[PDB]
Order: C-alpha cells, then structure tokens, then sequence
RNA sequence: UUGGAGAGUUUGAUCCUGGCUCAGGGUGAACGCUGGCGGCGUGCCUAAGACAUGCAAGUCGUGCGGGCCGCGGGGUUUUACUCCGUGGUCAGCGGCGGACGGGUGAGUAACGCGUGGGUGACCUACCCGGAAGAGGGGGACAACCCGGGGAAACUCGGGCUAAUCCCCCAUGUGGACCCGCCCCUUGGGGUGUGUCCAAAGGGCUUUGCCCGCUUCCGGAUGGGCCCGCGUCCCAUCAGCUAGUUGGUGGGGUAAUGGCCCACCAAGGCGACGACGGGUAGCCGGUCUGAGAGGAUGGCCGGCCACAGGGGCACUGAGACACGGGCCCCACUCCUACGGGAGGCAGCAGUUAGGAAUCUUCCGCAAUGGGCGCAAGCCUGACGGAGCGACGCCGCUUGGAGGAAGAAGCCCUUCGGGGUGUAAACUCCUGAACCCGGGACGAAACCCCCGACGAGGGGACUGACGGUACCGGGGUAAUAGCGCCGGCCAACUCCGUGCCAGCAGCCGCGGUAAUACGGAGGGCGCGAGCGUUACCCGGAUUCACUGGGCGUAAAGGGCGUGUAGGCGGCCUGGGGCGUCCCAUG
RNA sequence: GCCUACGGGCAGGCGCCGAGGGUAGGGCCCGUGACUGGGGCGAAGUCGUAACAAGGUAGCUGUACCGGAAGGUGCGGCUGGAU
C-alpha cells in the first residue's frame, strides 16, 4: 500500500513542487502524553494547480528529484492559512535567538 | 539453483541433521527457507527420520535439485513412490 | 609465486578489445546516421539507421549489449531520427 | 572435593541429630549422645542471640549436610525447584529425595547416607534395568532401583536386607526384600517426610 | 496477579536531608595460593602493527590443436620417413566456478541497520515448466616453429592451425525499437504496417538415447532503487547550503534519480536541534533487574562495511572484485642502480605491543560447495584431535565399625576442656592400573534388474580410533584458598606496643588488641578459593512506573507576552488518537 | 601507421573530470614547554582576632574605596539580631 499523508502546502516558491506540512500524533515513547511532531513533503505538482494554504493528500511516488519521491493526490480543504501562519511565525522566530 | 539439504544442528558427536530447503549458495548452517523435516544420523528414537511429503513435491516440482544423501532420505519417506 | 586462474585477465582483454569495437562502432553509425537526417537524406538516413539497428542488436546477441540496453539505443536513435525528418518530410525506403 | 572428613561432629554443630552414620548413630554416641555442645574450644560456652541471618544460615546447612551434597548442587536444585509449578519449599525436598544416592538409602539398601554413594558410584545398582554410577541421578516414579546380580552375595548388602525384615519402607516405596528390588512409587509429600528442618527458612534464606 | 530482604557512616544524644560504602548476580578475563578426572563450550578484548615457511580454488580430454618422455601396431624385402592406437606429463585455446564459502570491524549517526511496505522505475547464471528452432558460407589467435630486447620479472616481432572461440547469410515460433489505434491507467496489456535479431556440437549401448545449443512466456530463488516509523552524547556547536533546492532537455544504468552535464529559476534545511564536534558496525539476543528500565551486542545466525592508504575500470547473470587488473602513496626485499617483487583482517605460526588469548596437528569418513555423464578432482567450508581449570556440568580422594576416649599441638580457674571417631586398628568396596571384546555414526552416488521412472538387488567407503562402550582382574589411592571487630557464619593465647602493620566503609595499633603477626580453634566454599577490573543491582540517588524546591541543594529580581502545552455546559456529523474482531 | 568486403575497426593524439603535489592565506585538534594564578591536602610555627554568646564596634550582604592580615569604612538592603 503506497503511503498516504495528509498535510498542508507552506511553500509555493518552487517549480511544478509544493512543499507540504504534516502533521502526525502518537504517545511518547516512554512518557506517554501524545506529543505532536511534523516534517515538510516535497510533493509534486505538474500542472502548477494547488496553491499555497490548501490542504492535499500525499502518495508515495517514484522517485522524482533528490528528495521528491511523492505526488499529490486530491485537494482536501482549500484555503486555510491559519495553519501556515503558524509554520511562518515559528520561521520568522529562528530569526531571534544567536550569537549574531 | 535452490538445493534441498541437510544441516549440523546437533553437537561434537552428536550430529542431529535438518532436511531443509535453501539456495545453493547459503551456508550449512545458514537462513534456510522452509524447514521440510529432519533426520537423525545415529538413530536414538525411533522416529529417527521425517518429511511432510506434502511440501517435498512442491520443491521439486518447482524445480530444486536435492542432495544426494538428502534424496536418499526423501526416497525413504516415500516422497517419489508412484503406484 | 604463480596462479592460473589469472588466465581470466589474459582472456578478460580478448573481451575488452571485442566489446570496444562494437560498441565503437555503433556510435560511429549513430553519429553518422544522425548527421544525414540533419541534412534531409531520407533515403540513405534509413539506409544507415538500418545498419545501426542491426548492430546494435547484434551486440545485444552477446555480452556487449545489456539486453535493454539495445533497446534505449533503439529508442534513443530512431526517435532522434524521425524528428528531424520533419526539417523535410516523407521518408523514401521506410 | 564432595566433603567426606569428621562426621558425627555435625551432628554436633546443628544440635539436632544427623543420622549421617547410621549404625552408632543409635548406640550411645552420633556424640549428641553425652556431648551435645558444638565443636570448638569454646563449644561449652554460652552461646548469643542469632541474628535472623543466622537461624536462616544453619537451617539452609541443616538441610544441605542431611543429604551431604556441594552447595553448587544443592543451590541449583533450588534454583530447579524455584522453576516448577508448586510449593516452592515441598518441592525442594521434592528432588532432594528423588536422588538415586538417596533412593538406595531410603530403599535400605545401606547403613547410611554416605554409604548409599560408594554403593552408586562401584555400581552395585540397577535402575530399570541399567546399572547407574551417578548419584546426583533422579529417579522417576515407577523405576525399579536395584542390585546388580554382581552384587547380591555381599557380606554388606546381605546383612543390611537382613535387617529389613522387621522395618517398614517409605509410604512412596516398595520393596521385595526376597528379590532385592524396590519402586519408586510417587514423589514424597512434606507430610510423609520426617526430616527435623523447616524449608521455609530455607527458602527465606535463598532471597538475601 | 507464582513477584520487590537491606546495613555501616555526620550527634553528647534525636530525627530528617544527603553522599560515600557493602552484601547479590555476571564476564571471550587477568594476577596470586592450590591443581586429580571426564563431557560439552570457548580462548588476541590490545598495534586494521609488521610478517619467513607451507597449505587456503579450481576443475572438465564425452568442447579443439599440440609439446615433452615412452610402449604396442601398420606402409617399407631393409634403411631414413611416416600412418593408428595408447600410457604418463605439460601447458594452451575454449566452458563453468573464481562475485560462494573463510576473515575482520577500520570506517560509518547513515534508509547503514531494525520494522512495514512500494517497484506502471528493475535484473536475475545454473534449476523447473511450457512453446518454437538448430539451414548455408567464411575468419582470427595460442600452443607449436624462426628471430630480436632484458640482470631479472617478463617482453617484442614474424609464420602455421582446430574448436562447443569469432564473423556473415537465410528461417522466425517468437522477441526489440518507431508510429497508429483498443484497454488499462505514472515505462501495465492487446493489436496492425516498417525495420532489426537466432543458434554447436560432443558421447555412446550411433537410425536412437544421453549431455549440451537458440528465441520466447511463466516459475522459483537471489538482488538493485525507493518510502513511512525507530535509531548515542555536547547548544560552553545555532544558524547550515551553490549542484545547493527545484524546472527543461540530454547522458548514463537493469532501473527511478542532480547520480552526471548544459541551460533556466531561487531555492532547500534548521530549537519537532540544521551545521559542528565526540563516540559506536546494527539486529535476533545476552547480562541484570519485581518491573519499568539500564548495560551490552565477541562465540551462533541475519544485514552492512573494509580486505596496507587513495583513485579507477575491465570481464562478466553478478565485482568495481581479500589469494584479478591499471595508477599514485607509505613501507619491505632483489637490483648490472635503467628497473622490479611483494600484502595472513584464511588456517597454523613468527615477532611486536600487552595484564592476557592455543597446535606450523588428523581427515576429506560425514555435511556443504565447485567442476564433471561418471569414475573423480579440489574443499585449512567442515568433521575431528590437541593445548588453557578460561566457563559450565558430572566424578574421585573411600564405606561401616571403632575410647567416657592414645599421642602430639592448643587452652585452663590446673581439677579439666579441646582437636576427636578424627587417628591407630578391624572388616568391606574398589578410581587408577592390567588382560580380552570393540561401536553407531554410512548409506548413497556407482553397478545390475526393471522403461537410465517407481520399485527391487549388488559393491565400496571412516579422520575420531582401538577411542565410547561391554566382560573379566585389580591397588584405600590429590586438597586447597578465604575468612573469624560491625555489616558478616566463625574466638582463645602468645608476640607486639600510634611501631610493624591492617583496611571496602566506620576504624584498629601508644604494654590487658575477639581488628597487626603466628598458633589452637571455628565458619564458609571445594579442584578450587581469593584479588583486581568492568556491567546491572541495591539507588524511588535522574524519580514513566517512582523525587523534589519556606529554613536541608532548589522558584527565574518583576512584568509583558511569541512559539508551545493545557482548557467550561448541551446537541449532531466525521472518526484522526483510542478500544474490539479477523487476517498477513 | 596497422587491418578492410572501403561501410568501418585498432594504434596514436588532444580534451574534461580526476587520486595526489606545489604556493599563499585561514581555521581547528594532539605533544613538549620557559615564564606564571590559585587550589586542595597534612601534623604543625609565626602575627593578629574576623566569626560563633550583645564574641565585647549585632551579623549577613551588592557595591565602592582602602589596608601585614584577617578586615575597616561609605551607601543601600535583610533578620537568618541579644535586651
Ligand atoms: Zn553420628
């Protein structure tokens, strides 16, 4: 069964790629509360249709380019940007914190 | 060329053999694929020898040439007696 | 200090010169074939395109081809080849 | 080095009486018998409270010197015991009685405990059928533990049967004096034993 | 619910906090004292240092041609020269195997490994099955012969010649590629025209059977690439990145891909810890632990990684190839100083280093592997032996009787206590040792009959080993180490005199030492016992189980709010977490 | 040049990448080290008495200056100050 993933669209910057949010959940290893953790897809868009703040299925792909080996499936929930708000102002915040 | 064979399991004078089925290439003693009976040189219980025939032609008709001794065993077991 | 399964290399070379003639070769026709349908030579294109298909899969016959490795040079080389026979159409042998 | 040196000395450091010389151990003298003090110079002085690592000391030996065998066994029987489904102490004595060197003396064909091994270990034992050397053996339940044909006509054997006529065996055991045979009927049950030990502290101690 | 023991130590004394310490289990061990036996296991943990010697991969004459030595037989009236057959021996050409098996852990924090999946992005020698075919023509190079270079290793040139080596031509079951359409749906399948592609012979019991050969579909096994989750310490490492992130096209591969190139775009990653540094092969399992967890990952098995250091490709189903190749580098050795020759991290061994880690043994009988129609060849894979108490397990040094109790040694309140049934002595058994018998493991391939099927019959073949083991005969026949103030089982005397010394911790020793040194005695364990080192444990002393912060060490000097965590009552949808069932 | 059925192949040549080296500069880690801070230990000398009782000028403290020394003083803070 080729890998399914539900997430988000963040970057919109690329060629024919979108890179996607996802999000997964799961009971601490040995704490046990459900920790909430991520990573970012670079999924694949031919016909340049998602958009940024739209929400997409991922499937596992053959392998495109260095570290793109998934397409995207359908448009789940379009227009959200609440979502991607979050993953800006966590990037704008690296910007603080350093010996600059 | 997948073999049919034997494999040490016993101990110093104590062989205690193993009829499995493997690719030539693997050791004696190595992951085997489907373990098919076993075989006890020395003969101490009197049940010194099986095989589940039922799988043995499945191999060899898959094609899987067998050991010589280990044939041998096979033919014991009946496992190409056609009557 | 002597080994005779070395023999291998002695041999390994008759092998290398013979692969390395074919494969040669077949560039050379490729290259040559593909430079006339630059030009629009429909006829004697083929002509060559011809001798290069067969080469190739003669080499395939051995252990100088891949196997499917024939095959990309038969896509890579026709596919090539009709296109620029748009430059100038119709293609006279076939 | 499977012990074997001063005996009925023993009998004196427990204070109870180890029946470790069979014979004698009933005429007066296992020493007990007019000289119950344990060993030493100081064996008639008075003696201080045991600390409970004490009490569960020579209660685990009591056990142990009864049946004369290296701790290492004696802790891996124990260990074996430990293992089985049960009564972690009964059985204990369980396989402690089950021994072949036992079996015979149990059987009565010997004067003692320790004479039981020598009997084992020159082979003047059938199990079953086979001869048997090795003592630390355990005889399963319906085994027929005898005396080698070889060995009948012995001037100790024979006078020991003699005796028999006029003692009852074990409640798991049976014998026919006649033919110089017996079976291992069942494993013994704690009620049936006699044994002047309390397994618990045993057991108690086995935990520290 | 088969499962969890604590103690010493800060005080004049108490309680608490708290650290240190011990008892427990374990080791691929080492050192000390002592050391009889057997079985099974295991033995460089340090210089991935350097390595003499020997052996560690070859095999086919039922693929082809010959050289050396020799034998038998032919054509010769005879001689020289020759024709056939043949034994040994050599190597070549050609096929298969060398890409397995053996080692080792350097590197590596990584899709390397663990786990579960993908492959419409893939290959797969030999095996099995199914379909189709093997027609005609020609060529080269060793060996061998002639010559030249070199000290050597080896090398150059000229000429002959076979083949299951090579080439060409035809057939095409079929298969390839381009294009078109039909179905599917990322490069899956059907189909049409065009074009391109096959092949070797050998053996007999030779009118047929065996081995092998060609194209294609499928099988089986083996594997490449890919993805999700998992995967050590330092933030006194915070910003890293330029082929770097993406796109088009092209190359390259079995194949997807920045893998590689060109051009274009300006990206990609990072506190859910980027980058930097440190360390380490990963796992099944193993050790400890009541468990949660912590520790480990050698022997065995699975996966990876290297084969003096680094680079690279060839040949091939498969290698970027430990005992194949090319280059540079360090090192060693030959050298006529031009130039060469080497790689034990294979088995055994050598030396070095170190606390420390074995025999240059036996066998190819068995199991496995390769090559062979087979007989058979090779197999330091393996199966055995040997050395080491290095571990575990079994076993012995005897059993019964024997004094109100020898002697000696120790103690004493001098009367006696003790060592002690211990000894002596009595009888009995009988390890060692001696003689005889003597093993499974081994039944195949082969041969024969039968249809080289099934089935049945015959023969050969053991390293261990004359060992195990059975029978008989047969001697009473090794014991040691630690400890004895508390924890902690085991007490007296003497010597000593803050000395000599002990010591894990508290401490002990300045003339009365249960703590030093000997002795008598005693406890503990037993071919062993101690010691050191290291793991878990005790330690709920990193606390998920299961901790804390008024004074004991601990609240940020206060606020503000960013990320993030956490969140009120009723009803409904979805059901991701979450629970249940089945299944792989 | 070598071979050829003249289609073409080998030899050779050039080129890119490239192990490695040279020169310049920078960074980072190991060994040795002159010179040098303090530290902890230990029986114990020397000068003084700071602290512990209101320790005999209550103590403690951030800071600041000064001084054989401990410490004294200013300024502010605290009670963990006796009556
Ligand atoms: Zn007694």
């Amino acid at each position: 069964p080729k890998k399914v993933l539900t997430g988000v669209v963040v970057s919109d910057k690329m060629q024919k790629t979108v890179t996607v949010l996802v999000e997964r959940q799961f009971p601490h290893p040995l704490y046990g509360k459900v920790i909430k953790r991520s990573k970012k897809y670079l999924a694949h868009d031919p016909e340049e249709k998602y958009k940024l703040g739209d929400v997409v299925e991922i499937i596992e792909s053959r392998p495109i380019s260095k570290r793109k080996r998934f397409r995207v499936l359908r448009l789940v929930e379009s227009g959200r940007m609440d979502l991607v708000e979050k993953y800006l102002i966590r990037r704008q915040n690296y910007q603080s914190l350093s010996k600059r | 060329m997948v073999k049919i064979r034997l494999a040490r399991f016993g101990s110093k004078h104590n062989p205690h053999y193993r009829i499995v089925v493997t690719d030539a290439r693997r050791k004696r003693d190595g992951k085997y694929i489907e373990k098919i009976g076993y075989y006890d040189p020395r003969k101490t219980t009197p049940d010194w020898l099986k095989v589940d025939v039922e799988r043995a032609r499945y191999w060899l008709s898959v094609g899987a040439q067998p050991t010589d001794t280990a044939r041998r065993l096979l033919r014991q077991a009946g496992v190409f007696r056609q009557e | 200090r002597n080994l005779s399964a070395l023999k291998r290399h002695r041999q390994s070379l008759k092998r290398r010169l013979r692969n390395k003639a074919k494969k040669s070769a077949i560039k050379t026709l490729s290259k040559k074939a593909v430079q006339l349908a630059q030009e629009g030579k429909a006829e004697e294109a083929l002509k060559i395109m011809r001798k290069a298909e067969s080469l190739i899969d003669k080499a395939a016959k051995g252990s100088t081809l891949h196997k499917n490795a024939a095959a990309r040079r038969k896509s890579r080389l026709m596919r090539k080849v009709r296109q620029l026979l748009e430059a100038a159409g119709a293609p006279l042998i076939g | 080095g499977r012990y074997i040196g001063p005996v009925c000395r023993l009998c004196r450091r427990e204070g109870v009486k180890l029946y470790l010389k069979g014979e004698r151990c009933y005429s007066p003298k296992c020493a007990m018998e007019r000289r119950p003090y344990p060993p030493g110079q100081h064996g008639q002085k008075r003696a201080r409270r045991p600390s409970d690592y004490a009490v569960r000391l020579r209660e685990k030996q009591k056990l142990r010197r009864i049946y004369g065998i290296s701790e290492r066994q004696f802790r891996n029987l124990f260990e074996e015991a430990s293992k089985k489904k049960g009564v972690t102490g009964s059985v204990f004595l369980g396989l402690l009685e089950s021994r072949l060197d036992n079996v015979v003396y149990r059987l009565g064909f010997a004067v003692s405990r320790r004479q039981a091994r020598q009997l084992v270990r020159h082979g003047h034992i059938t199990v079953n059928g086979r001869r048997v050397d090795l003592p630390s053996y355990r005889v399963r339940p319906g085994d027929e533990i005898a005396v080698a044909e070889k060995s009948r006509n012995l001037e100790l054997i024979r006078q020991n049967l003699e005796a028999m006529k006029g003692r009852k065996v074990g409640p798991w055991l049976s014998l026919d004096v006649e033919g110089m045979k017996g079976k291992f009927l069942r494993l013994p049950d704690r009620e049936d034993l006699a044994l002047p030990v309390n397994e618990q502290l045993v057991i108690e101690f086995y935990s520290r």
